[PDB]
């Protein structure tokens, strides 16, 4: 799969640095141009600067667009969009509407950190939720579940689930079971003419 | 519950 490939290629580290330290770690998947999904709880956490691939910058070298997702509320999913940068390669027409996973089809998770590098976790699908509580008491929308081994770092890592396509970005797990925070390629394509 | 998967430190 050319798509397993391309994804795996977008996938970058990411690490956040207070005073010197790093004090975070997790995924960035590059969806298009300097665009790139990530955990948007990620900066709910105090920092100095924000490692992407290797790259440092501060708050000023780019914005990060929120999505309204409509329930019944936030994602968890935010779009970072770098001033400038090198380029990523166009895989929002990977993502969906114009279909819908289905309990037990096979699903495949994309990580490439600092804690662990590159590497594939595989799982089996579960439902849609549209409200999930995190253990802390928080929560988050919009959300597909599935079966699968996940750990502290895959937050922001590409989730593909006989044609293939890209469902959303990791963002939460446990025991046994996985989330992700879901993404439309409209809502990418839309994002994508607002940022030229 | 499942929690929030940003590794930090």
């Amino acid at each position: 799969t050319d798509l397993q490939k391309m994804v795996m290629g977008n996938t970058k580290p990411v690490e956040l640095i207070l005073d010197g330290k790093t004090v975070a770690i997790c995924c960035a998947t590059g969806v298009f141009g300097t665009a790139y999904l990530v955990p948007r709880h990620l900066f709910a956490e105090k920092y100095d600067k924000i490692m992407l691939d290797g790259r440092a910058m501060t708050d000023s070298d780019y914005r990060v667009f929120e999505f309204e997702i409509k329930v019944k509320m936030l994602s968890d999913a935010a779009l970072m969009v770098l001033h400038r940068g090198n380029k990523v390669r166009d895989i929002t027409k990977h993502f969906r509407d114009t279909a819908r996973m289905k309990k037990g089809t096979p699903v495949v998770g994309v990580v490439n950190n600092a804690d662990v590098g590159r590497l594939i976790f595989s799982g089996e699908a579960l439902t849609y939720k549209d409200i999930v509580v995190l253990m802390d008491g928080d929560t988050m929308p919009g959300l597909f579940a599935y079966k699968a081994a996940t750990r502290a770092g895959y937050a922001g890592g590409a989730v593909l689930a006989a044609d293939t396509f890209i469902v959303g970005t990791h963002s939460a797990g446990g025991n046994g079971v996985g989330y992700c925070s879901c993404v439309s390629r409209s809502m990418l394509q839309k994002m994508k003419a607002h940022v030229d | 519950a499942p929690a929030k998967q940003l590794l930090n430190f």
